[PDB]
């Protein structure tokens, strides 16, 4: 796809299950495997118990190779650091 | 470089591998193949229920990988 322009920018990479990987986009391929530097994963969880509120989890990862098979969406989160 | 080249540069280093079903394999990447199948050694694994255990060697197929955490 047209992705070489997005190199070095901060991207929001969303998996099929809704996990959000936010990192600096450094590499990609035809399968959509991505290299995300200074990457964190965010999840938004809705508890089974209806009296409990949606909650969030953040994991600081680092240099991440994200597999393209699960990647469903990609949006610009911010300019390059 | 291209993602696969980045993975090859981690050969000899400790990597973290998270599978599509939530298992976490952490250890020395001995060899990554073109399809991202990874041979790892002296690993620490965290299973889905949080059980932590160790294994001398594992072979994690790239099609089972959610993400890999590489050095640097």
């Amino acid at each position: 796809s047209k992705m070489l322009q997005h190199i070095d920018y901060r991207m929001r990479c969303i998996l099929q299950d809704g996990r959000i990987f936010i990192g600096t986009f450094k590499a990609f391929d035809k399968h959509m495997n991505l290299i995300l530097c200074d990457c964190d994963e965010f999840r938004k969880i809705k508890p089974k118990n209806s009296k409990q509120a949606e909650r969030e989890e953040k994991r600081v990862l680092g240099l991440v190779l994200l597999r393209g098979e699960n990647l469903v969406s990609m949006t610009v989160e911010g300019p390059p650091p | 470089g291209v993602p696969i080249k980045v993975l090859h540069e981690a050969e000899g280093h400790i990597v973290t591998c998270e599978t599509n079903t939530g298992e976490v394999y952490r250890g020395k990447l001995i060899e990554a193949e073109d399809n991202m199948n990874c041979q790892m050694s002296n690993i620490t694994v965290t299973y889905r229920d949080g059980r932590v255990a160790q294994l001398e060697q594992v072979y994690i197929r790239g099609c089972k990988i959610r993400f890999l955490i590489l050095p640097d």
